[PDB]
C-alpha cells in the first residue's frame, strides 16, 4: 500500500519550564516577631540556613530551565514587513505589533487560560513575559527566514517554498511533490493553523499539564499556611498567645513543641519543592532537546516532535512553560499495488535505486516509497546486481533504457 | 463584624482584624512592611562596593532605583543594555563597570539581526570553519558513607541503647 | 552535618560525654534522647538532599553516556546535541568528577547573495535538482550543493 | 544496498531464528537476565517490611 494523497497537520505539545520562585523566612513562618522563640530555635543551628540555601537554589534553577530552553539564538531576528512565504499564512504565530506586549494571538489565547506575612514570598522571574516573548519571536522569524541554518550558525536566508522542499526530501519525498501540490500544502497548513486556533479558543484542558504545575506548588504554600493553625500539642497555635499568658520557664517548652512542629512542616515542604523542582528540570531539558532538535533543526526521531513525518515546528510561550507546534506530514490516501523485490530482463536482476516497482494488474512502474508517482522502469532508476535465479519473488517484465533509440537514430 | 464578633482570624490563626473594646470600630491589622534583603556585589578581589536590593517594597517606605523586584539602593540607573552579569529579575541585571560603580540596566537579548528575505534569493555559504567545543558533564559525586552510632553516640554505650529504641532508622 | 554536632537541640549541651560525666541516669536519658532526635533529623535531611543530588547526577551521568554512545562511537544529526555546528566528530576527556567532551563541528563561514529559483522550464519540462539548488550569478544559472557554494 | 539482503535473504533468515533461539534458551536458564526488574521488585517489598 502506497500512499497517493497527504494531509499537513499541526499538533501541540504543551511543557512546563518553570514554577514559581518561593521564598520562606524560618524566622516569621516558625517565631515571626518573637525574640524567646527565636533564641530557641537558635538552639537548633543550620537547619533554618540549609531551607534558605535549598529554595534559593530551586528558585536559581528556575532561571537556568527557562534561559537553557528559550535563550538559545545569540541574536533576535525578525521578520520582513513583506510576507512572501508562498503562500503560508503565519499571523496567528508572528507577533502583533498592535498589542501593549508583543506576543502572538495564539500566545494570547494561552496565557487567558492559566490563571506574604507568614514569611512566604514569591520572587520574580529573571526573563519577563516580554522577554520570553521576543525570544520566540526571534526563534520563529529564524525558522521562516533561514529555516535551520541560523541553528548551526549565520542565518543564511531562503525562500520559505524552498525551505519546505528540503523538509520533504529529508522525510523521503521529491521535492517537486511540493512544488505541484504547493497551494493545496499552504492551505492545509492555514487550515491547521486555524484549528488549533479554534481548540484553544474552545477546549480550557488544552494548558491542564501547566495548571496542575501552577495547582500543586499553590496548594503546597496553602497547605504550609494551614500548619501554622496546628497545635503540635501546645495549648494554642498562637504563639503570642502562648507568651501573653505564661511566664518563661513551662512556656518555653510550650513553643518548643511549635518549634518542633512547623520546623518539619518546613521541611516537609522544602523536600517536596526539591522533588517537584527534580520534575520540572527533567521537563525543562526535553523541552530545551525539542527546541534544539526540531524548531533549530528536522528531527528524524518518531513522534519526539508529535504524529507524522516531521517538517518544522513553531514555538509558543506560555505560562511557566512553553508550548510547540508540530507541523508533520501524515499520508491521507492508499491504493493497492502489485509489488516484486526485482525484474529479470535478460538474466540481469533489476532492483530500485529508489524506490519501491509497482504493477497498475498491467504495467510495472518504479515510485516512491511514500507518495504514489509511477515512472516508467528504466535503467537510470534502477541498478543491476546478480540474476535473477538468486532473488525470491523476482518477476519478469522489461527495462527500457533510454541510450537505444538515441544511438539508432 | 456582627455583634457578638470581637476578632477576625486568617488561615494561620492570626489576627486580621479587631473590634476596639472602648469604641466598637473594626480595625484592620497589617503586619508592618517587612522584606528580604539581598546584597548586589562584584567579588572582594576585586571591589568591596555593594548596592541593595530591598525586596518587593518601594523606596519610600524605606541613587535609587525602583524595579519590580523591589528598591535597588546604590546601583546607577543605566539606559544602555548589556549581557546579564549579576541578575536581580524582571529584567534587571547588575554589573560593576566604569572611576567604577556597580550599574543597574535592562539585560540584553541578543544583538538586533535582520534577515534579507525575498521570494528569489538565497544565502549559500562559500567558506567554512572547523571549531572546537568543549562540553563539561558531571558523571559522579564522592561515595560517603556515616555511620550513625559514631556520629550520634560516639563511644558512648547508655546513648547507643537509646537509640535502639528507635529501630530501623539508622539501617535505612 | 558536622556543624550539627554542635548544637544543643534544647539540651544543656551538645556534648554528649559533658551530659553523662555530670548527671546520672534518669534525666540523662531525657537529655540525651533530645540531642539524639535532633542529631538522628539531620542525618535524614543529609541524605534526603544526597539522594535528590544523586538523582541529578545520574541524569547527568546517563546524559553523558548517551553523548559518548551518539558522538563519539556514531555521528549524530541531532541539533545542538554535541556542541554547535554540523556535527562531524568528538574526543572524550576524563576531569574529576565528571567527563569533557571535545565536540568537533563544521560551522559555514563566508557567504553571497544569489539569485535561486525552484525550477527551470527547458523544452516545457520541468527539471528540479536532484542535489543541490539552482543559483544565478546573474548572468548565468548553475547547480550547487546546498551547504557550500560549488 | 538492498540487493545485499536479497541475495543472502534465507542466510539472513536463518541467522535471525537461531538468535531468538538463542534469547529462549538464555530467558529459559539465567535466572539473573531479569534482575534489573526483580530489584525493583525487592526494593517496594522491603521498604513496606521497613
Ligand atoms: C488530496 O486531498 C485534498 C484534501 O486533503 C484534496 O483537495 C480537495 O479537493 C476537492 C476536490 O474534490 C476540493 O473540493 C477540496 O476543497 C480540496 N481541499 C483542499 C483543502 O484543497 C485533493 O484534491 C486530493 N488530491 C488527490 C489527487 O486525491
Ligand atoms: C492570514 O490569516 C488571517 C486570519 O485572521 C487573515 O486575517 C483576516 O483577513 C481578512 C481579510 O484579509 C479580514 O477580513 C479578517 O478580519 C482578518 N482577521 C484577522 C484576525 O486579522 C490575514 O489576512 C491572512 N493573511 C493573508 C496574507 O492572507
Ligand atoms: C496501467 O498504466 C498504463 C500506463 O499509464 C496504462 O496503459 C495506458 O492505458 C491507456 C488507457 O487507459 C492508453 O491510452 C495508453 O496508451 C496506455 N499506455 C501504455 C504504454 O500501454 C494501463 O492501461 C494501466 N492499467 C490499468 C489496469 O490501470
Ligand atoms: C521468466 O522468464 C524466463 C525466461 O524468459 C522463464 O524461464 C523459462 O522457464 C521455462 C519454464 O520453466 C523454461 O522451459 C525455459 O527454458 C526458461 N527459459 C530461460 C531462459 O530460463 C521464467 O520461467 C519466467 N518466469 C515466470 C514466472 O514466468
Ligand atoms: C577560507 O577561510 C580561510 C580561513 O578560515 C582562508 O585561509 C586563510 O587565507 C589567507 C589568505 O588571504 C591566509 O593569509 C590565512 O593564513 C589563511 N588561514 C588559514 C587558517 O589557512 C581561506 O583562504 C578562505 N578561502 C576562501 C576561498 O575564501
Ligand atoms: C557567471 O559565471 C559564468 C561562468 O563562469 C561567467 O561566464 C564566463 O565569464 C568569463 C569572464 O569572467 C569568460 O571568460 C567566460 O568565457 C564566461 N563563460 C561563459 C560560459 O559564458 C559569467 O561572466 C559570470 N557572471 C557574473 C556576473 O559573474
Ligand atoms: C486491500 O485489499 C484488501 C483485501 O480485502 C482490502 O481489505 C483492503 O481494504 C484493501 N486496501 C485498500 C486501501 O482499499
Ligand atoms: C507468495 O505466496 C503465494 C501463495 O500461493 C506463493 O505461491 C508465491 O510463490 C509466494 N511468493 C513469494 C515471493 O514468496
Ligand atoms: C580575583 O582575585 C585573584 C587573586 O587576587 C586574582 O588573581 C584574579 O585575577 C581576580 N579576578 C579578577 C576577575 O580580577
Ligand atoms: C509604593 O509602591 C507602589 C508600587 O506600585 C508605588 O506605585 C508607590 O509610588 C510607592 N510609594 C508610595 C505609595 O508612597
Ligand atoms: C534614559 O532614558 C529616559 C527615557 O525616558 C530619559 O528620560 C533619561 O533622561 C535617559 N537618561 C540619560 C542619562 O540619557
Ligand atoms: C544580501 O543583500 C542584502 C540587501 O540589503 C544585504 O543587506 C545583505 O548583507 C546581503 N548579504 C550578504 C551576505 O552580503
Amino acid at each position: 500500500a502506497i500512499p497517493t494523497n497527504f494531509t499537513i497537520s499541526v499538533t501541540t505539545e504543551i511543557l512546563p519550564v518553570s514554577m514559581t520562585k518561593t521564598s520562606v523566612d524560618c524566622t516569621m513562618y516558625i517565631c515571626g516577631d518573637s525574640t524567646e522563640c527565636s533564641n530557641l530555635l537558635l538552639q537548633y543551628g543550620s537547619f533554618c540556613t540549609q531551607l534558605n540555601r535549598a529554595l534559593t537554589g530551586i528558585a536559581v534553577e528556575q532561571d537556568k530551565n527557562t534561559q537553557e530552553v528559550f535563550a538559545q539564538v545569540k541574536q533576535i531576528y525578525k521578520t520582513p514587513p513583506i510576507k512572501d512565504f508562498g503562500g503560508f499564512n503565519f499571523s496567528q504565530i508572528l507577533p502583533d505589533p498592535s498589542k501593549p506586549s508583543k506576543r502572538s494571538f495564539i500566545e494570547d489565547l494561552l496565557f487567558n487560560k492559566v490563571t506574604k506575612f507568614n514569611g512566604l514570598t514569591v520572587l520574580p522571574p529573571l526573563l519577563t513575559d516580554e522577554m520570553i516573548a521576543q525570544y520566540t519571536s526571534a526563534l520563529l522569524a529564524g525558522t521562516i527566514t533561514s529555516g535551520w541554518t541560523f541553528g548551526a550558525g549565520a542565518a543564511l536566508q531562503i525562500p520559505f517554498a524552498m525551505q519546505m522542499a528540503y523538509r520533504f526530501n529529508g522525510i523521503g519525498v521529491t521535492q517537486n511533490v511540493l512544488y505541484e501540490n504547493q497551494k493545496l500544502i499552504a492551505n492545509q497548513f492555514n487550515s491547521a493553523i486555524g484549528k488549533i486556533q479554534d481548540s484553544l479558543s474552545s477546549t480550557a484542558s488544552a494548558l491542564g499539564k501547566l495548571q496542575d504545575v501552577v495547582n500543586q506548588n499553590a496548594q503546597a504554600l496553602n497547605t504550609l499556611v494551614k500548619q501554622l493553625s496546628s497545635n503540635f500539642g501546645a495549648i494554642s497555635s498562637v504563639l503570642n498567645d502562648i507568651l501573653s499568658r505564661l511566664d518563661k520557664v513551662e512556656a518555653e517548652v510550650q513553643i518548643d513543641r511549635l518549634i518542633t512542629g512547623r520546623l518539619q512542616s518546613l521541611q516537609t515542604y522544602v523536600t517536596q519543592q526539591l522533588i517537584r523542582a527534580a520534575e520540572i528540570r527533567a521537563s525543562a531539558n526535553l523541552a530545551a532537546t525539542k527546541m534544539s532538535e526540531c524548531v533549530l533543526g528536522q528531527s528524524k526521531r518518531v513522534d519526539f516532535c508529535g504524529k507524522g513525518y516531521h517538517l518544522m515546528s513553531f514555538p509558543q510561550s506560555a505560562p511557566h512553560g512553553v508550548v510547540f507546534l508540530h507541523v508533520t506530514y501524515v499520508p491521507a490516501q492508499e491504493k493497492n499495488f502489485t509489488t516484486a523485490p526485482a525484474i529479470c530482463h535478460d538474466g540481469k536482476a533489476h532492483f530500485p535505486r529508489e524506490g519501491v516497482f509497482v504493477s497498475n494488474g498491467t504495467h510495472w512502474f518504479v515510485t516512491q516509497r511514500n507518495f504514489y508517482e509511477p515512472q516508467i522502469i528504466t535503467t537510470d532508476n534502477t541498478f543491476v546486481s546478480g540474476n535473477c535465479d538468486v532473488v525470491i519473488g523476482i518477476v519478469n517484465n522489461t527495462v527500457y533504457d533510454p541510450l537505444q533509440p538515441e544511438l539508432d537514430s | 463584624f456582627l455583634p457578638f464578633q470581637q476578632f477576625g482570624r486568617d488561615i494561620a490563626d492570626t489576627t486580621d482584624a479587631v473590634r476596639d473594646p472602648q469604641t466598637l470600630e473594626i480595625l484592620d491589622i497589617t503586619p508592618c512592611s517587612f522584606g528580604g534583603v539581598s546584597v548586589i556585589t562584584p567579588g572582594t578581589n576585586t571591589s568591596n562596593q555593594v548596592a541593595v536590593l530591598y525586596q518587593d517594597v518601594n523606596c519610600t517606605e524605606v541613587n535609587v532605583f525602583q524595579t519590580r523586584a523591589g528598591c535597588l539602593i546604590g546601583a546607577e540607573h543605566v539606559n544602555n543594555s548589556y549581557e546579564c552579569d549579576i541578575p536581580i529579575g524582571a529584567g534587571i541585571c547588575a554589573s560593576y563597570q566604569t572611576s567604577q560603580s556597580i550599574i543597574a540596566y535592562t539585560m540584553s537579548l541578543g544583538a538586533e539581526n535582520s534577515v534579507a528575505y525575498s521570494n528569489n534569493s538565497i544565502a549559500i555559504p562559500t567558506n567554512f570553519t572547523i571549531s572546537v567545543t568543549t562540553e563539561i558533564l558531571p558523571v559522579s559525586m564522592t561515595k560517603t558513607s556515616v555511620d550513625c552510632t559514631m556520629y550520634i553516640c560516639g563511644d558512648s554505650t547508655e546513648c547507643s541503647n537509646l537509640l535502639l529504641q528507635y529501630g530501623s532508622f539508622c539501617t535505612q
